[PDB]
């Protein structure tokens, strides 16, 4: 509100400043779904590593375990995808 | 006309320049009291005695200057225009007419 | 709002005489709720691009919860009605 | 969080007896009050 | 005036002019005062400026 | 490692432009006496000085403009730093292509969940730690894959921001030796673009990211401009959001300061979160937010409007998702303006992309590989150029 | 010397820590202000 008349002195106003009350105010992708389905088999193989590593399994065994879970759970989501 | 209602420079100096003519005729007068001079001795067309000035400003006419007294044959009756009211008249825009 | 009013101590700056400049462009100024003049005032090294001669006000000071007693007969030591109450379940030290 | 020992001052007592004017008991609850929120803090900071 | 500059300027006379077409408006609302001036298109009858 | 952020921005520049080298100076000597102060040269050429508060700023100008540097320095409107998140999952897996075309980095970003990123900004996750600590918090706090858990490769801009960049790819489809020799540049080009992020180059916060299969990589990658290049369009497609800094208002004061509080952050976009009295006195206390860029001359509307007397302190609180949508090319707001409800992240966006020296268009094709471009405009998944 | 002080001078708080112009002006402290002073305790044993 800092607008008009620095001094009233010059001029033979005495600049009274007012607001102007009369102005007018402003008025799905599949590839998401395989690879969802990926990483469920994924999380499958690892809860089967670590319950393997848990039981103090060896390490080829665990392997090969997770290796015919990884095919099973691959042919499992090949049958059932339909 | 209404390109000169549209210039603010052009008010002030038309707003200081009527100051400047009115300060001259205060000068010579040798005073520049501002009850001394109300806008009627300025404004007050020349038939009435008055200057006979016009406005490009806007210049109020207080309540003050609005009273005249009449002694009639039963005393001294006082009258005032506007009974009552706040507001004041201001001088016309010529640039209205 | 209510202070005086003085002649201008600078009288240089005036923004019709600088023209259009990088700095202070128009739509670069992410305008927002307005500030006021006495916001100028209190930071004046912040919100002024010029602040010469400008004076560093006191900030504040600790709130004072003195309260005059209407009362004529009341203690100097009393619990007034206008002071908020300590109740046992506002201090309650919740683990010990 | 940093783990630096801490100790506390309450600071301002005069204001209990010249500003506040409260009552001695008063006094000990704002008190107590004011060091069960700083040891208040201080669980929520860290819990347990 | 371009394709970037909607305003036309001149002075004659005494009077200073900017001829701002309907066209190149930025403002949707119009503060047209007794100033402002409506150049009317003759083939359309139309205020256009 | 200070327990509050500099989210207030002044501009700054000489007005005598030939002393242009003494105020740099000055600046190094705020840099020296001010320890949360940070000090930018943009693009744009002006001079970025970033605080956290107006008596802070006020205090720093003065030290500039009188102790240091000695001369007259033009200074802007305060403004705010700026931050960028993503709202929803990942349209499309988006693809980055080398100029030798034989690199092709698959990818998709997704909105982290709360309580991830403020634990990476708190230090409660390392990167220096082992990844089996770092899956064990995971898995123990919100329950990720562990695969997932094992895969989180970096985090960014740096070792502490909260950008979580991860593997989420199949061995059986990307080998993994290539992967490790182009995942060095790929941690890199990660850590350039969450510094900079698309929209107006701000650095941008809670987003996680997934590599995705049929992604190939061949021998050698010497550059980095790609992957970022995809990574900013992966922030594009995944409906981003601009957010900004957030005060935590604290007023002890009277019951009438009290009201005069909530009509003042009624009218500054901001919220009484509590409010009670304090105990043993005639005060009151207030808490509440409000935005740092709505808060300017906060504390001086809320003293002066009061009839007792109300102190104000404006703390750093939280960065909140500003309303409204940036891509939204529609919402336009006047010159002299401040933007409406719906507009203000667009106005945002705008202003503070081209005052840090841009063009006026957030540029989709600029980030895109061209068959890529026209593949996303024939499929429906980008709107009109 | 605080003593040989007049009007409302007199009244000001020493605020021997805060020496900016800015701390003087503003009338809070911006600064981190170091001092080595030997005390003692209530035994009798100064300290550092």
């Amino acid at each position: 509100d800092n607008v008009g008349l620095p001094t009233p002195r010059g001029s033979g106003t005495s600049g009274y400043v007012q607001r102007n009350l009369a102005h007018l105010r402003p008025r799905p992708d599949p590839g998401l779904l395989e690879h969802d389905r990926k990483r469920e088999v994924e999380v499958k193989v690892f809860e089967l590593r670590d319950k393997l590593e848990e039981e103090g399994v060896d390490e080829e065994e665990i392997e090969s375990r997770c290796s015919e879970l990884r095919q099973k759970l691959l042919a499992e989501m090949e049958r059932n995808k339909d | 006309r209404e390109a000169a209602v549209s210039t603010v420079n052009l008010l002030d100096t038309i707003v200081k320049c009527e100051t400047k003519i009115q300060t001259r005729v205060k000068i010579g007068l040798n005073s520049k009291m501002p009850s001394r001079f109300p806008p009627a001795v300025f404004y007050t067309p020349k038939e009435l005695g008055g200057l006979g000035m016009l406005s490009g400003s806007h210049i109020l006419i207080p309540a003050s200057d609005k009273r005249w007294c009449k002694q009639t044959d039963v005393g001294i009756t006082h009258f005032r225009a506007g009974m009552s009211h706040d507001e004041e008249t201001l001088i016309p825009n010529i640039a209205r007419y | 709002p209510g202070g005086p009013r003085f002649e201008p101590l600078y009288k240089d700056i005036d923004p019709n005489d600088e023209d259009f400049g990088e700095f202070n462009a128009m739509d670069r100024i992410i305008f927002r709720n307005p500030i006021r003049t006495e916001t100028r005032v209190a930071y004046p090294y912040l919100y002024n691009s010029r602040p010469r001669s400008v004076h560093l006000s006191w900030h504040s000071y600790p709130q004072i919860v003195y309260t005059k007693t209407e009362d004529p007969e009341l203690p100097a030591f009393y619990f007034d009605t206008s002071i908020n109450p300590i109740s046992s379940r506002a201090v309650a030290p919740k683990n010990l | 969080l940093e783990d630096i020992p801490l100790t506390l001052i309450i600071n301002k007592m005069d204001r209990l007896i010249l500003e506040l004017k409260i009552p001695p008991t008063d006094a000990y609850f704002k008190l107590k009050h004011v060091i069960e929120e700083v040891n208040t803090v201080i669980e929520n900071t860290i819990p347990g | 005036y371009s394709k970037d500059n909607p305003n036309l300027l001149f002075s004659m006379c005494g009077f200073e002019v900017r001829i701002l077409p309907k066209c190149r408006n930025q403002n949707d609302e119009f503060p047209v005062k007794d100033s402002v001036w409506s150049l009317v298109d003759n083939s359309t009858k139309e205020r256009t400026a | 490692s200070h327990f509050t952020e500099s989210v207030l921005k002044v501009a700054v520049e000489p007005i005598n432009p030939s002393e242009l080298p003494k105020m740099l100076d000055g600046i190094r000597k705020i840099n020296k006496s001010y320890p949360l102060i940070t000090t930018k040269v943009e693009e744009s050429g002006e001079h970025i000085i970033l605080g956290t508060g107006e008596l802070y700023m006020d205090c720093v100008l003065h030290d500039l403009r009188k102790l240091y540097a000695d001369m007259e320095v033009r200074v802007s409107d305060p403004v705010v730093r700026f931050c960028e998140t993503v709202q929803d999952m990942s349209a499309t897996k988006c693809y980055a292509i080398t100029p030798n075309k034989k690199n092709t980095i698959t990818m998709a970003a997704e909105p982290l969940d709360d309580g991830i990123a403020q634990d990476i900004e708190s230090g409660a996750v390392k990167i220096k730690d082992p990844p089996r600590k770092v899956a064990k918090f995971f898995e123990e706090k919100y329950g990720w894959d562990k695969l997932a858990a094992r895969s989180i490769w970096a985090f960014g801009p740096d070792e502490m921001g909260p950008n979580i960049l991860q593997d989420d790819t199949l061995p059986t489809e990307v080998d993994k030796k290539r992967l490790a020799t182009v995942k060095e540049s790929i941690r890199q080009g990660f850590a350039w673009a969450t510094r900079e992020g698309p929209l107006c180059e701000e650095p941008i916060r809670n987003t996680k990211f997934r590599l995705i299969d049929v992604s190939l990589f061949p021998w050698w990658w010497p550059n980095y401009s790609d992957r970022s290049t995809c990574l900013l369009f992966l922030f594009l497609d995944g409906l981003p959001r601009l957010m900004e800094p957030m005060y935590s208002v604290s007023m002890t004061g009277p019951q009438s300061s009290v009201s005069m509080v909530y009509n003042i952050l009624s009218r500054r976009r901001g919220h009484v979160l509590s409010d009670g009295p304090i105990a043993g006195t005639p005060l009151y206390r207030v808490n509440g937010l409000i935005p740092v860029i709505d808060s300017f001359g906060f504390e001086t509307d809320l003293r002066i409007n009061t009839p007792g007397q109300a102190m104000v302190s404006l703390v750093f609180d939280r960065w909140s998702i500003v309303p409204g949508d940036p891509l939204d090319r529609e919402q336009v707001t006047r010159p002299l303006q401040m933007a409406t409800a719906q507009a203000t992240a667009r106005d945002f966006v705008l202003k503070t992309r081209r005052r840090k020296g841009l063009s006026e268009d957030v540029t989709v094709a600029k980030f895109l590989e061209p068959e890529f471009y026209q593949s996303l405009l024939e499929s429906g998944t980008l709107g009109e150029p | 010397r605080l003593d040989k002080r007049t009007g409302k001078k007199r009244d000001e708080q020493l605020r021997y820590t805060d020496v900016h112009v800015i701390e003087r002006d503003r009338g809070l402290s911006i600064k981190a202000a170091p001092m080595s002073l030997v005390l003692s305790s209530t035994k009798g044993k100064s300290h550092l």
